[PDB]
């Protein structure tokens, strides 16, 4: 106390620049904080969230304020497929004139800088035509964000923060979410969707001052609670439809299509307000199954433990998790981290083979910008998870309470798992690395024909199962007597195959060798940092070289040389190492990816389909072939708009290559080199009048590696980010 | 057909297998689970003033229990499957063997 | 400062007091084991957390245990 | 009336935080003085971490196996 | 046939890339003298990558877009071997290396020092145990019912 | 030559002559039975 | 003995009726899953033995197999019909709420007991010719009923599979076109085509 930071006491006495640093990493981690407890810790946590909420209002708002008043929206509705859409104008007095001039595009009076968050899509698609539209959106989310920073503050005040029985009510906290946060919220899309989106893609303009003087449907609810529901889908729109245009439109409001809208190559407007009105009725009948004050429905822990398999196989099967779920929060947060990335994942597969959105399959850049955007963010939530869970393991795990129950099991046998795992990886990363290798040495002596290439097979099967003849399968929905496909002859099959089949989108793609090859990268990725990170979390509370780790924290340097040396003994240490392999496996993600869409958009699949089968094909097909335009974003002759990323290409060349020097470099050098530094200083004239504050001192071991990592994640982000982007953009095909 | 007979029916029949045959089961099985816990106390016996069952609307007036929240579930659950069969049944939807 | 641990498995073998480059452990009387000693640490604000001692002892587990905890201008080991 | 196996016994260690945990060790010497916690001393065929093959062991964390 | 596949014999790209590869060879050749060692060479590459390409046509491998074989593993049994008949192969030599190494371990493990016979390979008893290899499938499989395969205790 | 016998036994020394030898096996196989791609036999 | 020289599981003695050792799996260790486990093998077994005679009589008489007799269903103007006459109530919504009301009533009032022999052997408005009176004929009774209702399960089994094997069949059609043709018409034509 007495100084920053006042929530660590043994820190604030620390007399050298350590304390301002650790000052600053150590502000969300309220359960080391001094003079902690439950409901202390429980508000914080409430109140942090709140102001989240508030951030990402005021972020949304920011983009909307933008768009709205230096965008391009009002000209971009008008032809969205010929013109650029503007993200924000450029104002820096660092320009020179040629800069200047290349910079302004797509109409503006100035340098502007062009979207590629596909926002204009978005908010095309679900009704905002104007900018008066994103002003008032803006203007409403302004007040959302300050309302919810009230929030905050109210309940941070006295008699109203809610105690802590009140946060460990799950049964309640559950029924209100699946009913309510989900349900309810789902419902309302669907009515927006019915009341205003899919009438603004028929003509009609409904807004908050006309929206009751019109009908959705031109019989109105009568339908609707006479059980007549057929009457909201008797009349589709036609395959002739202009998208905001009443030429070739319908009056259905709910449908089930399951194809593509043939001009906008997008999902049909009234098949996702029915999937969100379906959905909605799903979450509000399931959010009644936990007891609360009304004296019927579920309790959850007696489910839990009711579920014992007889014959002991589990041990005492899921005995006491509840109690170490609702008072382990780092449980909580791990499962929560868990569930968001894999489904953050599905979002990432899901938007680029059916797109939601009017236009956005044409516009190429945003489709490949948000694609990898969704699957870095996924794998960060996953490795977050399993560091959570690691944590977890070493707080809040009692090892009494949790007795022969599946968890402690889990303990017990972690090293089966862990050498079964490595097993995997093992067969993966050798048998991966011998057939690329293989296939290189082949073309390395010029007979390409005695490769190994393995089709496939398996994926294909799966691709005709659902319906696509290009592989001469015969499988369900892509024969002709099969129950599965007669069933939906009526329904959605009709346009599903009529999607499936067509071979100018990306829904289910026509896959080859390079395929398998390129998803046993993956598969191998996936594995090792798995391993890394059960490893990690398995041997947190100790294991052979370190018995008693569990009373050193999570996060430590070591245990000294002794013993052989302990470098990176700490479960800390193994998530560091796994965001390595994170980084990498993403990254053979989205190469794959990009270099399959890139042939496609060309009309060159076969281009992808040779010279993927061996890694110099991926070395000089990919990377050195589609760096072009990117790397002569400037040169001696001038400039060009892709000049921004050229450099930002280089910029996260260099902050990944720095990453290398925390990396590498270790404390003991930098300490001296700082002694020697501070004698220097302090021996000469006119200088030493000035005296430092804090002691200087190298950076600490694990804020080493965290600056390192730091490093290395953000050069290898933005590097990645400017040459997709410049590639993808340079062609802008 | 007519959605208002459909609609009574189901829900009337829905209300009398709730009343008259799955009564005790579900009554048996609601004391068994019990009110939900945490750390070994009930939710308002930990201090959550609002986890306090609501005893005064549960008690009614019928000779074996059935009150208030239990017609508004075997009511929604009649509801449910009378607007089923009504959607379902004027669908026109037809698989084909 | 670092907080240093002795743990009754100790045999009283001295290395461990051998190793300290601080003089923070000590021998005293004791009568648990055919040394009648036991390790002390008395000085444990002079501790830089080197963890020398811990390579010293030959018990398994370790019966000296180094815990880094605040650090001090002392534990730190600066001479400016 | 000696305490604890005999010399040259084969016991397996039960300290969970002994490198030969569930292991198994031959019995050196076990002390007869009282008043003394680890008594049993224990030698194995494979060193530790530590390049260490003998250690001490109170009477309840070794246990006479065949 | 087999996931749009053709058949390499009456395949037209495959038939297109042995043409071109045999032109590309047959290219250099033309430099040097007709019966020089350099020549006599090429010559017998030429007729080696002939032979290799008429092979393959024999066996009847499936020939994709690019010409070039493909090898299906689903386990059809018109293509066993290309995979399967090899797969076991190789796990039978594989299982042969590791019950010979297994056996040899458990040989050395009485010994006083045994890593004196690990840095330091005994031959003499390894090359009587190499042999059990041939017979290991059997070996391992009654070592399984036994119930000694695995280290009880553990 | 008993020392002679027991070097040349030596964890370095059997090993690279086991692998000249297994190279050597392999090379032999594949020149006689060159650009393999599947077993024909069975 | 469900096989002459494999020792008998030790909690199966013999006294239970139709008890012959068979478990494989050991899937009636522990005894209060034994207990359920007879009470669902010997419903199975009353259900299977009430049914067969049901697929095969009215395919006997000049009715249409058990798959045809339940494909009306599937049409949009579906219509029972019972002993050639078209019943009333027919129609598909009907037929299927009552059973599933009766089904439901009928099975929670067969739950709503703990004795629990009278579960497996619940007796008295069901036993009305009273052949219950002898405890000793009582039991040859008990492993007769158990035998005859594994042989109608197995004979269930038997008319599913066949089904399957050549569909739009019933068991009675595969009885004689294996009587046409005995040796040629056989399962070995199924099992390797
Ligand atoms: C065509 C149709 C007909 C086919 C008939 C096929 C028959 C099998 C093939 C060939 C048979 C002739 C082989 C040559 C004759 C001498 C083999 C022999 O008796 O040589 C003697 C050895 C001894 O066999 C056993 O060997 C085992 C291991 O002993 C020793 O093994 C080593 C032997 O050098 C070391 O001495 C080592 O210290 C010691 O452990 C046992 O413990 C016993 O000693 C002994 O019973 O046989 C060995 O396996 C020597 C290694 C070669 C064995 C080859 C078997 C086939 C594969
Ligand atoms: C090109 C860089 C590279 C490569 C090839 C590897 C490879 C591997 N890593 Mg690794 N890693 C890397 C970078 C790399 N890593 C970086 C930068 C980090 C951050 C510090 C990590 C951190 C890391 C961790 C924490 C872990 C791994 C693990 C593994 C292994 C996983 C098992 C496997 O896939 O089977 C084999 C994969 C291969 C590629 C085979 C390599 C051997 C081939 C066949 C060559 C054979 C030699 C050949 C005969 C030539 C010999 C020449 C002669 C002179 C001797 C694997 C060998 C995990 C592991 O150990 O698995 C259990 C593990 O836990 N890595
Ligand atoms: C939370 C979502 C939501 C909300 C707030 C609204 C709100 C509204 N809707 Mg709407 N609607 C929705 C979802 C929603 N709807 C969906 C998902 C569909 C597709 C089936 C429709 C289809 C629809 C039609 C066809 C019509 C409306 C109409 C209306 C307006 C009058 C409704 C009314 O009072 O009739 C009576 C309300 C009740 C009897 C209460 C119902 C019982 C509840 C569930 C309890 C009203 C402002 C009517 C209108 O004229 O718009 C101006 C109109 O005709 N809606
Ligand atoms: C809802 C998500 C969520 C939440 C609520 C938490 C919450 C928490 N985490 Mg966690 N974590 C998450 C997700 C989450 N995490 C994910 C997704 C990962 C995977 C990367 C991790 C990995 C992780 C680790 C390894 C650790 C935690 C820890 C913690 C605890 C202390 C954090 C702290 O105060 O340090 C202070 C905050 C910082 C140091 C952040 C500043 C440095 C960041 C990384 C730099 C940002 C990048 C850069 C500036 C951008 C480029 C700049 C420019 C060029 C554009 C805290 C309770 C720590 C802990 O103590 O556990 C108990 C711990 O060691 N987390
Ligand atoms: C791209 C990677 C990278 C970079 C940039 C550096 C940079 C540096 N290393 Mg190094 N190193 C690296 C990788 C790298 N290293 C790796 C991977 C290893 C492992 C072997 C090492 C190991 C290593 C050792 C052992 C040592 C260094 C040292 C140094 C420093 C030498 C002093 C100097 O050059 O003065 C000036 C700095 C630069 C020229 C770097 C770029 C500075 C730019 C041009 C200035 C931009 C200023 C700009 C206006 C800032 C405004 C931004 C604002 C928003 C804040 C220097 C900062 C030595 C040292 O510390 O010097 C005493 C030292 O002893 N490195
Ligand atoms: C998992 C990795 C992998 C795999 C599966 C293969 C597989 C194959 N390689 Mg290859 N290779 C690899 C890695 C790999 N390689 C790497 C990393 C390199 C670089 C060094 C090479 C370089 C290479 C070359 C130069 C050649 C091959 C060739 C071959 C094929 C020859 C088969 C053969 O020798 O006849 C059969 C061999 C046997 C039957 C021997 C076993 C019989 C025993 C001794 C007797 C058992 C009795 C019972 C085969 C399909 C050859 C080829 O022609 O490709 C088509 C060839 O020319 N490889
Ligand atoms: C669902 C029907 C059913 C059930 C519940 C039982 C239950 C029982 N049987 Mg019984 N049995 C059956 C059918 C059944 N049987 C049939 C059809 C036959 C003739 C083949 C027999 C022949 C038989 C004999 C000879 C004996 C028993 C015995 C027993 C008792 C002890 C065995 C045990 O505990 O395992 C419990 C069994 C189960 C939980 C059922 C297992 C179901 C699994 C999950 C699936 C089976 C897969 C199956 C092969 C699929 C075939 C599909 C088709 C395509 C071929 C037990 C109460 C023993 C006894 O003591 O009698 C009192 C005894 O000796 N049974
Ligand atoms: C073809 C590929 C499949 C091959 C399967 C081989 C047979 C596997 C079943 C028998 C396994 C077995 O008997 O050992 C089973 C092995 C141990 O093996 C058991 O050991 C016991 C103690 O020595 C007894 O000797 C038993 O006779 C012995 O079977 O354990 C298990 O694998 C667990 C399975 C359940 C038992
Ligand atoms: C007095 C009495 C009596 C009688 C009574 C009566 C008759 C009454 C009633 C009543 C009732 C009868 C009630 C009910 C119900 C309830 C409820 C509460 C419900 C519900 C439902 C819902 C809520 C739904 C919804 C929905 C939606 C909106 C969506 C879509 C559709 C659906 C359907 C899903 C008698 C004489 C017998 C005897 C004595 C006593
Ligand atoms: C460490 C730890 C943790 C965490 C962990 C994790 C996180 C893990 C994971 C994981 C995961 C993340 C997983 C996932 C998964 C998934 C799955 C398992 C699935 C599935 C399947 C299915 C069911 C399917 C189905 C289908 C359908 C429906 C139809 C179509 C086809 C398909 C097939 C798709 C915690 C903190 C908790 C605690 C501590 C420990
Ligand atoms: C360079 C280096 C140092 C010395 C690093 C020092 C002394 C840091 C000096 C950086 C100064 C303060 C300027 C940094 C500018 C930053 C961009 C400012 C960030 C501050 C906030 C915005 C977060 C270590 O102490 C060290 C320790 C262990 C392993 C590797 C290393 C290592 O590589
Ligand atoms: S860590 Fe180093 S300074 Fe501290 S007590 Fe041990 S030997 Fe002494
Ligand atoms: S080194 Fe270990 S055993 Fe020896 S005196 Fe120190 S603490 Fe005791």
């Amino acid at each position: 106390a007495l100084r920053f930071p006042r929530f660590s006491q043994g820190l604030a006495q620390d007399p050298t620049t350590r304390r301002i640093w650790f000052g600053i990493a150590t502000a969300h981690d309220f359960e080391s904080h001094d003079d902690i407890t439950e409901g202390r810790l429980y508000q914080n946590i409430f109140a942090s969230h709140f102001g989240q909420l508030a951030i990402i209002f005021l972020w949304t708002s920011g983009n909307l304020f933008h768009v709205a008043w230096q965008g391009n929206f009002e000209a971009w509705v008008q032809d969205p497929l010929h013109v650029r859409p503007i993200a924000h104008a450029i104002w820096d007095p660092h320009f020179g004139q040629p800069a200047v001039e290349a910079f302004t595009r797509g109409g503006a009076l100035g340098p502007v800088n062009i979207a590629y968050s596909g926002v204009y899509q978005w908010w095309y698609t679900i009704g905002l035509r104007t900018n008066e539209d994103l002003y008032t959106g803006a203007i409403f989310l302004l007040f959302l964000s300050f309302i919810s920073l009230l929030a905050g503050w109210l309940h941070l005040q006295p008699k109203w923060k809610p105690s802590v029985s009140w946060f460990k009510n799950a049964e309640s906290r559950l029924n209100h979410h699946l009913s309510g946060l989900f349900g309810v919220s789902s419902l309302a899309w669907a009515g927006h969707l019915v009341h205003v989106a899919i009438p603004g893609s028929r003509g009609e303009y409904v807004r908050w001052n006309n929206f009751l003087s019109v009908l959705p449907h031109p019989q109105g609810l009568g339908p609707l609670f006479t059980g007549q529901w057929n009457l909201y889908a008797q009349n589709p729109d036609s395959s002739n439809h202009l998208f905001s245009t009443s030429q070739g439109a319908g009056t259905a409001i709910l449908t089930l299509l399951g194809g593509f809208h043939p001009q906008t190559q997008s999902l049909w407007l009234t098949d996702m307000a029915h999937h969100h009105l379906a959905i909605a009725i799903l979450f509000l009948i399931g959010g009644h199954m936990y007891r609360t004050n009304f004296g019927i429905g579920h309790s959850i822990k007696y489910i839990l433990e009711a579920h014992i398999p007889p014959g002991g196989r589990l041990g005492r099967g899921h005995k006491g998790l509840y109690d170490t779920i609702n008072n382990s929060i780092h449980f909580q947060l791990g499962l929560a981290l868990a569930s968001l990335g894999v489904i953050t994942s599905l979002v990432a597969q899901h938007m680029y083979s059916l797109p939601a959105y009017a236009f956005i399959a044409q516009d190429f850049t945003t489709q490949a910008a948000l694609y990898t955007h969704h699957q870095y963010i996924a794998g960060f939530i996953m490795t977050g998870a399993f560091a959570h869970g690691a944590i977890f393991f070493i707080r809040d795990y009692n090892p009494e309470q949790n007795a022969d129950n599946v968890l402690a099991r889990m303990l017990e046998h972690k090293e089966a798992i862990i050498s079964h795992l490595s097993w995997a990886s093992l067969f993966l990363g050798f048998h991966t690395l011998g057939l690329y290798v293989h296939n290189d040495v082949m073309l390395a002596f010029g007979t390409p024909e005695k490769q190994i290439l393995i089709e496939p097979i398996f994926a294909q099967w799966i691709q005709s199962a659902h319906g696509k003849t290009s592989y001469g399968f015969d499988v369900l929905l892509s024969s002709t007597n099969s129950p599965a496909l007669n069933a939906g002859r009526s329904i959605w099959l009709p346009g599903w195959l009529n999607a499936i089949n067509e071979n100018s989108n990306s829904l289910f793609l026509t896959i080859g060798p390079g395929d398998f090859l390129v998803h046993h990268a993956i598969a191998l990725g996936l594995h090792t940092t798995t391993l890394i990170l059960v490893k990690g979390a398995l041997d947190a509370r100790g294991s052979k070289l370190m018995p008693d780790k569990k009373d050193f924290g999570y996060s430590f340097p070591c245990d000294g040389p002794g013993r052989g040396g302990t470098c990176d003994i700490s479960a800390w240490d193994a998530f560091y190492l796994a965001v390595f392999w994170m980084l990498n496996t993403i990254g053979w993600v989205t190469f794959y990816w990009h270099w399959k869409h890139i042939t496609l958009w060309q009309g060159n699949v076969s281009q992808f389909n040779e010279s993927s089968t061996y890694l110099m094909g991926w070395l000089r097909d990919y990377l050195w072939l589609n760096s072009s335009q990117l790397i002569n974003g400037y040169n001696p002759f001038g400039m060009n708009s892709l000049s921004v990323w050229a450099w930002m290409f280089l910029f996260g060349h260099l902050v990944w290559a720095t990453g290398f020097m925390f990396l590498i470099s270790w404390r003991g050098y930098w300490q001296e080199l700082i002694e020697t530094l501070a004698w220097a200083h302090e021996r000469t004239p006119l200088a030493n009048l000035i005296r430092w504050r804090d002691k200087p001192v190298a950076l600490s071991i694990v804020q080493a590696r965290l600056v390192g990592l730091v490093h290395f994640s953000v050069g290898y982000i933005f590097t990645y980010a400017a040459f997709l982007i410049a590639s993808t953009s340079g062609k802008f095909g | 057909l007519n959605p208002s007979l459909v609609i009574s029916l189901s829900t009337g029949l829905s209300l009398f297998l709730g009343r008259f045959v799955f009564f005790n089961f579900q009554r048996e099985n609601v004391a068994k689970q019990g009110l939900p816990e945490q750390n070994g106390v009930t939710h308002f016996e930990a201090g959550d003033t609002r986890a306090k069952e609501y005893v005064s609307l549960l008690k009614s007036n019928d000779p074996v229990g059935f009150n208030i929240v239990d017609v508004l579930a075997w009511g929604s659950i009649g509801h449910i499957v009378a607007y089923y069969i009504l959607a379902t049944s004027s669908n026109g939807y037809d698989p084909k063997f | 400062s670092h907080s240093v641990k002795i743990y009754d498995t100790c045999i009283g073998c001295t290395q461990c007091v051998r190793a300290c480059p601080t003089d923070v452990l000590e021998m005293i009387p004791w009568g648990g084991c055919k040394a009648k000693q036991i390790a002390s640490a008395p000085r444990t604000e002079d501790c830089v957390g080197c963890k020398r001692c811990e390579s010293a002892c030959p018990t398994d587990f370790l019966s000296v245990r180094v815990y880094l905890w605040h650090e001090t201008t002392r534990s730190m080991g600066l001479a400016y | 009336p000696p305490i604890g196996p005999k010399r040259g016994a084969k016991v397996k260690i039960l300290r969970q935080e002994s490198y030969w945990y569930k292991g198994t060790g031959s019995v050196v010497a076990v002390d007869q003085d009282p008043n003394t916690r680890y008594p049993v001393v224990v030698r194995f065929n494979k060193v530790n971490y530590a390049n260490v093959s003998t250690n001490n062991y109170a009477l309840d964390e070794v246990e006479e196996v065949k | 046939d087999i996931a749009g596949l053709t058949p390499c014999k009456d395949s037209k790209q495959f038939a297109k890339r042995e043409k071109q590869s045999i032109k590309k060879l047959e290219s250099s050749l033309k430099l040097y003298a007709p019966d020089s060692a350099p020549a006599l060479a090429i010559n017998a590459t030429i007729e080696k990558t002939k032979r290799r390409f008429d092979n393959y046509g024999k066996q009847g491998l499936l020939c994709g877009a690019d010409g070039l074989p493909h090898l299906i593993v689903s386990g059809d049994q018109r293509h066993w071997g290309e995979f399967i008949t090899p797969g076991i192969l190789f796990l039978y030599i594989a299982g042969w290396i590791g019950w010979v190494g297994r056996s040899y371990l458990i040989a050395i493990r009485d010994d006083k020092k045994p890593t004196q016979k690990e840095i330091i390979i005994d031959v003499p008893l390894a090359t009587g145990l190499v042999f059990r290899g041939f017979s290991w499938p059997i070996a391992a499989y009654r070592e399984l019912l036994n119930g000694e395969l695995v280290a009880k205790d553990v | 030559m008993r020392d002679l016998k027991t070097y040349l036994s030596v964890a370095p020394v059997a090993s690279t002559l086991w692998f000249a030898a297994l190279a050597g096996l392999l090379i032999e196989i594949n020149r006689f039975f060159p650009d393999a791609l599947t077993f024909p036999f069975f | 003995d469900w096989m002459p020289g494999q020792p008998r599981p030790s909690y199966l003695d013999g006294s239970a009726p139709g008890d012959f050792g068979f478990d494989p799996l050991r899937l009636g260790e522990v005894p209060e899953n034994l207990e359920r486990f007879k009470e669902s093998e010997l419903i199975h077994c009353r259900w299977a033995m009430l049914a067969v005679p049901g697929i095969l009589v009215p395919e006997a008489l000049g009715l249409g197999n058990w798959v045809k007799a339940q494909e009306w269903a599937a049409l949009p103007g579906g219509q029972a019909t019972y002993l050639g006459n078209p019943v009333p109530w027919g129609t598909l919504p009907t037929i299927l709420v009552i059973e599933f009301l009766s089904i439901a009533f009928v099975e929670h009032q067969r739950s709503m007991e703990k004795d629990p022999e009278k579960k497996k052997y619940p007796g008295g408005a069901f036993d009305p010719l009273g052949y219950s009176k002898d405890p000793k004929k009582f039991h040859e009774y008990k492993i007769k009923e158990v035998k005859n209702g594994r042989l109608a399960l197995l004979a269930f089994v038997g008319i599913c599979v066949q089904q399957s094997a050549y569909p739009g069949t019933g068991p009675l059609e595969n009885l004689a076109t294996h009587l046409a043709d005995p040796w040629h018409n056989t399962i070995g034509n199924v099992l390797i085509p």
